[PDB]
């Protein structure tokens, strides 16, 4: 049968349902866009820029290699590009 | 049925088939030694993994002295 | 007669929210250039 | 009728997605394995751990993105946030690999969760539990290959991957490195899935093409009621058509529907137990009296020889990109090669 | 003697496939 | 070739010992009817 | 090749020069083959599991069934009242045809594929 | 002492002894080759 | 930092505006449910 | 008939021949370990425990039996190589003698209780049907293996009335059976310290004596009780199961990592020592120690005890085995003779070459020979065309310091190649391959069958664990659903709460 | 209630996915991931 | 004798019994507003 | 002692054919 909720059919054809929603939805794909085009997830996630993969005369993989010191290994990486 | 000595001396040992105690019973009771024993798993698990790191606890065959 | 918000509204806006922002910063992704 | 059970009352509900106690335990943890993975391919390097671009935002695709292992240099480290590695720094966290056992863990508890699920809802609705009961061949796979796997070895490094191309990379390293295609509990897990997948389709086919004429029209759909007692298509003649046929058949509903639960259960539990072996490099590697005979005897030649010789090319050619760690360096003169290539 | 072993075993499958399709037990209606 | 010496009786008791088990019980089986 | 290893050749040489893996239609075959070993498991549990009790515990539950009996041998609305509470309502079949078709159509469209 | 009331006849069909020799028979001619090694 | 405001203030809005959209038909929902 | 899966279930309600059949199963066992010891005794060659120690010839028990203190035969020999003893009737052969005459009286205990299995005590008083009050059963055996667990700590291992457990080194050098004194501090969890072993058993025997007396006096609730179905013997299979496959899980794992309990005089080493370069490190150690006081090369390698070069060593690494090269390591590489020496690779320059170890990933690995900064100088080419590092072009000569090539040198190309892929397997020894008819090629230790068997029997018993958990709580529906169940009871909306009539809208 | 008629709503977001998706395989030939 | 490690180990046993605690606050809150009728 | 290799498996077989044709005429004879 049914269990009381309202049927979607019946809610993606409402008014109501897409006066809400075409603002929430282009808001959520300018707000990810934004995310990116500031550069922000490059920071939040430590993903490497095009430029900050290697320093300039270098091709070693900045490898960790090292259990707990593995944190202070990464940040004296990436101290070899500033 | 048959009885024998050893069967009447054991009889009241397997008497009560069915008796509960009612409701909940120490089910709370229960409950707070399957937590304290899940922490001291946790820790045991996270030393033997070297993710809790203690004082004078060295998880190595150097243990052996 | 229908409730608005249920437990059926959460799981949908759980998934759908995050797809969208998701969708959005990797369409900004396309325009990257090295 | 205390809280207890106003709260069973709620958790069983009757709504649009059944939650139940198991939900507890499922619906979180299903979420963050999901919300992990689909976070760490759009946004998180294999830099640091592997040398490898796989995100989105990395410039890869659906096919090369991956949540990728962490490195070596962690063994078996659980990689909590909190733990000693990242010290609750989320941006190192990433950076480590911690995504990995953090999909790797909430996935395993979302498998027992959902099996839980199929336990709960089946005692609800007042059928037997074999359903759950199936689903125990995924979780011993998930289980044998994401979790055993890589802790028979010397780090979650060498567990899969969570990305499409990862997974191809796994699956050449154990023809490589395990000659994993010799296994015969390997096999048997192929003849229970291609077992499964043959099944599966002569099962449809067969009874949509003994369908009894129900209804009037060209499609045979609508000739169907889901609460009729009469069976859909003739057994009978299903029978007699695949005895002439095949020479056996089916004459038993039952043992027919329960074979389809047994042939690919059991073959996915018989590769699980050939990936625990392998978890020791316990590999059926070789034949050992085919190896005495080619060493003495330089013209004896087998499809076994032939299969080797690939082997030890993928180890040598991919061996110092694929394990970084070890620094391998292999200059041109000792790599394996045929004539010209 | 692996030789006779392997031709064996696949000789007893084939008078196996012999008997469960001309000796089988006759599926009955009801 | 030179094979392991104890497969011929590995695989004629793995094959020979299942086999009869069966066998038995199918007999049985029949004569009760 | 006619042969086990011969085949296990032919797939590391196709995979050296085709790149199969990486191609579209071989990953839909790995679909059609797994989904395949999927459906064929779900189809199998929920049949067994609604199972309309007919004999007793000493006995096998296949003597349930009698070659050519007329009523069907399972309680097809448990088995769906079982699987789309398990997911949703809407993603479970009510209809025999319908299911048994998509069983017959999944892995041999896959199989189409990936030859 | 009465005989014991728990004993029940035990059966396998015909298609049963079928399948059972099948799956000996070939799971012999799978591990043959590994124990000749 | 300043970029994450930017990031923010869209799915902001967007909560703001469906929120005072729904506001009247959430309060009966409440309210029927004593 | 019952189908042939399900003979021993007319076990269900008849106590008595359940424990007939639990008595048969534990005569089988007993009889398998007195078996198993008498075959591996006949097999066992006590003469080297440095070279051929017990775990390269396939032992499997004779390394359990030597954990808690069976050291002796009664034919003179003892496993830590003293000779002259004499072990009293806890023999390696008593101990197997004594579960061959357990593994005999067993038996006629279970012909008694198969042909008795009408005993009153298996009847409920009160309805005169058989039952089995299974908590206070639990509290009864729980409360022994409780007494049982502290006693084995207290007496046993501490050596106040036993005789301790095996102990070693660090390096596997030293060992044998020591008494062994609690560790009570945090240390104690620490699996590499055996005091922890010790604490362990005390406390938890402790423990499980006073959870024995409360599951006896203590009656289980009746919201538990139903749950969990305490009237039905299966649920006690079900949750028995799941203990064992975790204490199978448990086993494994300190099995494959080591631990305090798992030493590597009578398992083996373990993968890790030779992934960590344990052994190699102290080597080194101990030869720059013995080098700074003054020591020649010579002299420094020859103080380097053989037992702790044949550690260093891949043919006694577990990962290096398969799953169908059978027996003893020994029929593999050969039985171990003596160390041939340290060997140092030099170029034309006089430059030292270090060759690159195999890692247990690769059945085969190429020969790279590198210097102390890791620079490639040296190789065995395979196109031999264009090569840059030859043997023959470098000068490659290797120099033997202690052991049996001691002060040897060789510089004939093939020769010293033959050396160089010999070194990627660690130390060099010299093996005898005739005595087994060796094959070459190298086998797993009972460390690696050991994880490997138990491994896979845990996994397996998680699905008995899953099955008979099933039976248990639906058992109302085993032989099928109600044939009688209506379709507003699995159709949606008609009750509020799924399953519950009375919750009907 | 239906004052949006379906066969619009699931037109609309027809070439909504048709644009997305294409958007993305464009990116493939282009930046990142292009080997340009 | 309280390392870094430690502290964590407590950090995440409090974050986590938040969790579940909050977790179950909310869940027995809704089950007592919105009862099934019987 | 070098023994004859085959002898294992002709003792075992020339004990187990002829013993599995007893134990399969008696079980079928008991359960009738
Ligand atoms: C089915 C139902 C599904 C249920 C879902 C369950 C979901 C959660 C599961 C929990 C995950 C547990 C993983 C624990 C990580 C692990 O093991 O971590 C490994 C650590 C041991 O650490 C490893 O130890 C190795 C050996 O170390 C030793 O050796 C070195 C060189 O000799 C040095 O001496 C060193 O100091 C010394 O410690 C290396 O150092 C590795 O780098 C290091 O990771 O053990 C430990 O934490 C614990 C080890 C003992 C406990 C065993 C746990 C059982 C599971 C293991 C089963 C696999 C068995 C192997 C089979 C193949
Ligand atoms: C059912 C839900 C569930 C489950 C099973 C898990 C399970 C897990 N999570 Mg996940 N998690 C969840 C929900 C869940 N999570 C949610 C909702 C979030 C978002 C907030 C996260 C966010 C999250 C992160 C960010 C991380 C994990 C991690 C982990 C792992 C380690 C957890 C741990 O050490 O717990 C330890 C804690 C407990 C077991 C709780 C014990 C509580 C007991 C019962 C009471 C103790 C008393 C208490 C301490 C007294 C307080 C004292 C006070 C008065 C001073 C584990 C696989 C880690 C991981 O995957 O690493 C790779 C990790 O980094 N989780
Ligand atoms: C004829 C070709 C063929 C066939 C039919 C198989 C068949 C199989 N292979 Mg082999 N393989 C082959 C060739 C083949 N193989 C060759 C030539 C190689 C090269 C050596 C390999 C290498 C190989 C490896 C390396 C492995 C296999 C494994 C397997 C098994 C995979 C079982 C499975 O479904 O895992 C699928 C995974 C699961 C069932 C785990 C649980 C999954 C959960 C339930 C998923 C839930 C997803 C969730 C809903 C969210 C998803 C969202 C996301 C999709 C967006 C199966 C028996 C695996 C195995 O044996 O493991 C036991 C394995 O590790 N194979
Ligand atoms: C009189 C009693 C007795 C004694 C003194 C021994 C002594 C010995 N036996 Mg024998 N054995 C016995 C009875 C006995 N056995 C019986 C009755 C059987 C048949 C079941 C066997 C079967 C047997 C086998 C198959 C083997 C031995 C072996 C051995 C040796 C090693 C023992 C060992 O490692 O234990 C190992 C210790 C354990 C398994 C303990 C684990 C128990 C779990 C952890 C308890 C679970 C917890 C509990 C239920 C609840 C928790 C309580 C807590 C609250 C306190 C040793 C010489 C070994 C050997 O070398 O033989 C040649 C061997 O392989 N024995
Ligand atoms: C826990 C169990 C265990 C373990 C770890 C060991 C370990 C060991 N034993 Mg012992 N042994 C055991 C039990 C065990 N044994 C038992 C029960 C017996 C009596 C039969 C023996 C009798 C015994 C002898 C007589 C000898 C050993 C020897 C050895 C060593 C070499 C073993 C070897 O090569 O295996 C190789 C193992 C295999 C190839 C096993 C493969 C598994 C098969 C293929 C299973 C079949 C699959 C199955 C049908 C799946 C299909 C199901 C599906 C269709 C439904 C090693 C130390 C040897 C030694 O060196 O002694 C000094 C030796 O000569 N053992
Ligand atoms: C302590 C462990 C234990 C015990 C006491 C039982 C007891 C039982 N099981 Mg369970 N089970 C277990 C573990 C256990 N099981 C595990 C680990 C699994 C997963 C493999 C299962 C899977 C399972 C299924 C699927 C079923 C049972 C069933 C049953 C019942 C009938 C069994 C029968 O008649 O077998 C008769 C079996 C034979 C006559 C021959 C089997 C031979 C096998 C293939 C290999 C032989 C093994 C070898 C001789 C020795 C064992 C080696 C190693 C385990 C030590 C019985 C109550 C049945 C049931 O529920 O009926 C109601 C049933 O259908 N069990
Ligand atoms: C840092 C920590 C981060 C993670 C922490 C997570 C905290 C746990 C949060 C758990 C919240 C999930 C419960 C969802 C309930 C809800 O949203 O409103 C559901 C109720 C709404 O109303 C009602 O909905 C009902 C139907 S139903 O129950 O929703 O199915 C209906 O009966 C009723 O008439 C109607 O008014
Ligand atoms: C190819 C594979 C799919 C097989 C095809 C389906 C066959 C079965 C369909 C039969 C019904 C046919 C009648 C048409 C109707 C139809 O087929 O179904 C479409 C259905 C429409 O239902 P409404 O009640 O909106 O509409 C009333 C209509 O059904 C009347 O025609 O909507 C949904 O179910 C989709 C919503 C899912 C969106 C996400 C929901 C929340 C996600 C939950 C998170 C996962 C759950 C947790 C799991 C752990
Ligand atoms: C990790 C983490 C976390 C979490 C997070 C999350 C939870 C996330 C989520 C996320 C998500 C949730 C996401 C989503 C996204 C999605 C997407 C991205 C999608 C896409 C899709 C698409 C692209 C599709 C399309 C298509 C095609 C192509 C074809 C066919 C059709 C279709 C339509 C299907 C936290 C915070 C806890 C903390 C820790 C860390
Ligand atoms: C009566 C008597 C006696 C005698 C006794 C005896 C003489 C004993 C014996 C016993 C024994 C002598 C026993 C043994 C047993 C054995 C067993 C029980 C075995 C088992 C096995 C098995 C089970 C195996 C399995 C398997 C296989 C085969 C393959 C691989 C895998 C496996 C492992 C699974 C006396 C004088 C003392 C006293 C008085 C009375
Ligand atoms: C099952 C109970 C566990 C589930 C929740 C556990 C994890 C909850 C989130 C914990 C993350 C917050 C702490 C992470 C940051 C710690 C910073 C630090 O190291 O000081
Ligand atoms: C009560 C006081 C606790 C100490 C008791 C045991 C003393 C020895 C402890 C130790 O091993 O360091
Ligand atoms: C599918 C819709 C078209 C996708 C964009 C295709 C154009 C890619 C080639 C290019 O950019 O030059
Ligand atoms: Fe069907």
């Amino acid at each position: 049968g049914t269990t009381g909720e309202r049927p979607f059919s019946d809610i993606i054809t409402s008014v109501r349902y897409w006066v809400i929603h075409s603002i929430t939805i282009p808001a959520l794909f300018i707000a990810g866009w934004l995310f990116v085009s500031t550069g922000l997830a490059y920071d939040v996630f430590g993903t490497p820029r095009p430029d900050s993969y290697y320093a300039q005369e270098q091709r070693s993989i900045p490898l960790v290699t090292d259990r707990f010191e593995a944190k202070q290994q990464v940040e004296t990486f990436l101290e070899q590009l500033k | 049925a048959r009885r024998t000595w050893l069967g009447d001396i054991l009889r009241p040992l397997n008497s009560e088939y069915g008796k509960v105690a009612p409701g909940w019973g120490t089910t709370p009771l229960m409950a707070v030694f399957m937590g304290l024993f899940l922490v001291f798993l946790l820790i045991i698990l996270e030393i033997y993994n070297s993710t809790l790191i203690l004082d004078g606890v060295n998880v190595s065959w150097k243990a052996l002295g | 007669s229908y409730p608005i918000f249920t437990v059926r509204w959460v799981a949908v806006h759980t998934l759908a929210v995050p797809t969208i922002f998701f969708l959005g910063a990797i369409a900004a992704m396309q325009f990257i250039q090295r | 009728r205390g809280w207890f059970d106003i709260l069973d009352d709620w958790l069983k509900r009757d709504r649009f997605v059944f939650v139940g106690w198991s939900g507890i335990l499922l619906f979180p943890c299903a979420y963050l394995a999901l919300g992990g993975w689909l976070t760490g391919t759009t946004f998180v390097t294999s830099w640091y751990t592997h040398g490898l671009a796989s995100s989105y935002l990395e410039g890869c695709n659906f096919l090369t993105v991956a949540v990728s292992t962490p490195a070596n240099s962690m063994g078996h480290s659980l990689l909590l946030l909190w733990g000693p590695e990242a010290q609750g720094d989320f941006t190192r966290w990433c950076q480590l690999g911690g995504l990995w056992t953090f999909i790797a863990l909430h996935g395993a508890f979302g498998l027992i969760g959902f099996m839980l699920r199929q336990f709960e809802i089946a005692r609800l609705v007042g059928v037997r539990p074999y359903n759950a009961i199936a689903f125990s061949a995924p979780i011993a796979v998930f289980v044998s290959v994401f979790l055993i796997y890589p802790l028979g070895q010397s780090s979650w490094f060498f567990a899969p991957s969570f990305g499409v191309a990862a997974i191809f990379r796994f699956l050449l390293f154990f023809q490589g490195f395990h000659n994993w295609t010799l296994n015969p509990f390997h096999m048997m897990g192929v003849a229970g899935v291609l077992g499964g997948a043959l099944l599966c389709a002569i099962h449809g086919a067969t009874v949509e093409n003994t369908l009894f004429q129900d209804g009037e029209g060209a499609s045979t759909f609508r000739a169907f009621n889901p609460t009729q007692a009469e069976e859909t298509y003739s057994m009978v003649t299903a029978n007699r058509f695949w005895s002439q046929i095949f020479g056996i058949a089916f004459s038993n509903k039952r043992w027919l529907h329960f074979f389809m639960l047994f042939v690919p259960v059991t073959g996915l539990w018989m590769s699980a137990i050939g990936v625990v072996g392998l978890a020791l490099n316990l590999r059926s590697y070789d034949f050992i009296s085919q190896e005495i005979r080619a060493a003495e005897d330089p013209e004896f030649e087998t499809f076994y020889t032939k299969n080797l010789l690939l082997n030890e090319g993928i180890r040598a050619w991919m061996a110092p990109q694929d394990q970084p760690h070890e620094n391998f360096v292999f200059p041109e003169e000792v790599l394996p090669r045929g004539n010209a290539l | 003697m692996e030789t006779i072993t392997y031709v064996f075993i696949f000789a007893c499958i084939i008078a196996l496939f012999f008997f469960a399709i001309f000796f089988r037990e006759p599926p009955r209606i009801t | 070739m030179e094979v392991n010496q104890l497969g011929l009786i590995a695989t004629a008791l793995f094959v020979l010992v299942p086999s009869v088990f069966l066998i038995i019980l199918y007999v049985q089986t029949e004569s009760q009817q | 090749p006619l042969g086990i290893s011969g085949t296990f050749n032919f797939m590391i040489v196709f995979q050296a020069e085709h790149n199969i893996l990486m191609h579209p239609f071989h990953q839909l075959g790995v679909a059609g083959v797994f989904g395949g070993a999927l459906f064929c498991a779900m189809h199998g549990s929920l049949v067994t599991s609604s199972l309309i009790r007919e004999t007793t515990e000493t006995e096998s539950a296949n003597y349930g069934y009698k070659f050519g009996q007329e009523e069907e041998t399972y309680n097809i609305v448990a088995a769906h009242g079982y699987f789309g509470r398990l997911i949703f309502q809407y993603a479970s079949f009510n209809n025999s045809r319908s299911l048994h078709f998509f069983l017959a159509a999944w892995p041999v469209v896959g199989v189409w594929f990936t030859a | 002492m009465e005989p014991n009331p728990n004993r029940q006849p035990v059966e396998l069909n015909r298609t049963s002894l079928y399948l059972g020799l099948l799956l000996i028979l070939v799971l012999a001619l799978l591990f043959s080759s590994y124990f000749f090694n | 930092d300043w970029r994450v405001l930017v990031v923010l203030l869209p799915v902001l809005l967007a909560a703001g505006w469906a929120v005072r959209n729904i506001l009247p038909y959430a309060v009966k929902q409440v309210q029927k449910l004593l | 008939g019952l189908p042939w899966y399900r003979v021993h279930t007319v076990l269900i309600n008849d106590p008595g021949r359940l424990i007939a059949a639990h008595l048969m199963h534990t005569a089988l066992v007993a009889g398998w370990a007195g078996s198993m010891a008498l075959y591996e005794l006949a097999t066992f060659d006590p003469s080297d425990p440095v070279l051929n120690p017990m775990w390269r010839q396939g032992m499997f028990v004779l390394p359990f039996m030597a954990r808690l203190g069976v050291t002796g035969s009664w034919s003179g020999w003892s496993i830590t190589g003293e000779t002259g003893i004499d072990p009293g009737f806890w023999s390696f052969e008593g101990v197997a003698l004594a579960h061959i005459v357990l593994s005999g009286l067993l038996f006629l205990a279970a012909c008694w209780h198969w042909v008795y299995w009408d005993l009153e005590l298996f009847r409920d008083p009160r309805t005169g049907e058989p039952a089995l009050d299974l908590p206070k059963m639990f509290g009864i055996h729980l409360f022994l293996a409780g007494l049982l667990c502290f006693g084995f700590g207290a007496f046993h291992l501490t050596g106040l009335f036993g005789p301790g457990m095996w102990v070693s080194d660090p390096y596997g050098l030293t060992g044998s059976v020591q008494p062994v004194a609690p560790e009570w501090g945090p240390d104690g969890f620490n699996p590499y310290n055996p005091g922890g072993v010790v604490a362990h058993h005390i406390a938890a025997g402790i423990v499980g004596i006073i959870a024995g007396l409360f599951h006896i006096l203590v009656r289980p609730p009746q919201r538990l009780y139903k749950a969990l179905r305490m009237g039905n013997i299966e649920t006690v299979l079900s949750s028995s199961i799941a203990a064992v496959f975790f204490a199978a899980f448990v086993v494994a794992g300190t099995m494959w990592y080591g631990s305090a309990t798992t030493p590597i005089e009578l398992f083996g080493p373990t993968r890790y020592q030779w992934d960590s370069s344990y052994f190699q490190q102290e080597i080194n150690r101990r030869v720059q120690a013995s080098l700074a006081s003054g020591a020649t090369l010579e002299e420094a390698w020859s103080a380097i005890p053989e037992k702790l070069a044949f550690y260093d060593y891949i043919g006694n690494n577990p990962a290096k085995g398969g799953l169908f090269r059978t027996g003893p390591m020994n029929k593999g590489d050969g039985i171990a003779q003596a160390w041939k020496g340290h060997a140092v690779f030099r170029n034309k320059e006089g430059e030292e070459l270090f060759v690159r170890r195999m890692p247990a990933f690769f059945e085969s690995f190429p020969v790279i020979l590198t210097d102390k900064n890791g620079v490639v100088k040296a190789d065995i080419p395979f196109r031999r065309a264009e090569s840059k590092y030859s043997f023959e072009q470098q000068g490659v000569t290797v120099s033997f310091y202690g052991g049996e090539l001691n002060g040897q040198t060789f510089t004939d190309p093939p020769t010293v190649k033959s050396y160089a892929r010999k070194a990627i397997f660690g130390e060099i020894f010299e093996f005898d391959t005739e005595t087994l008819n060796s094959d070459g090629i190298f086998r797993t230790s009972p460390r690696g069958w050991f994880t490997f068997a138990h491994a896979v029997f845990a996994l397996l018993f998680f699905f008995g664990h899953i099955w008979h958990g099933a039976r248990t709580l639906f058992r109302d529906v085993f032989s099928g659903i109600d044939p009688e169940l209506s379709p507003e009871q699995v159709e949606w909306g008609f009750y509020q709460k799924v399953g519950d009539v009375t919750t009907r809208r | 209630g239906g004052r949006i008629p379906l066969w619009i709503v699931a037109t609309v977001a027809g070439m909504g996915v048709i644009v997305i998706v294409g958007l993305f395989f464009y990116g493939a030939y282009a930046g990142l991931g292009s080997s340009l | 004798t309280i390392t870094p490690s430690l502290k964590g180990f407590f950090i995440g046993l409090l974050s986590g019994a938040v969790v579940l605690g909050l977790t179950f606050a909310v869940l027995i809150a809704i089950s007592q507003i919105d009862k099934v009728q019987r």
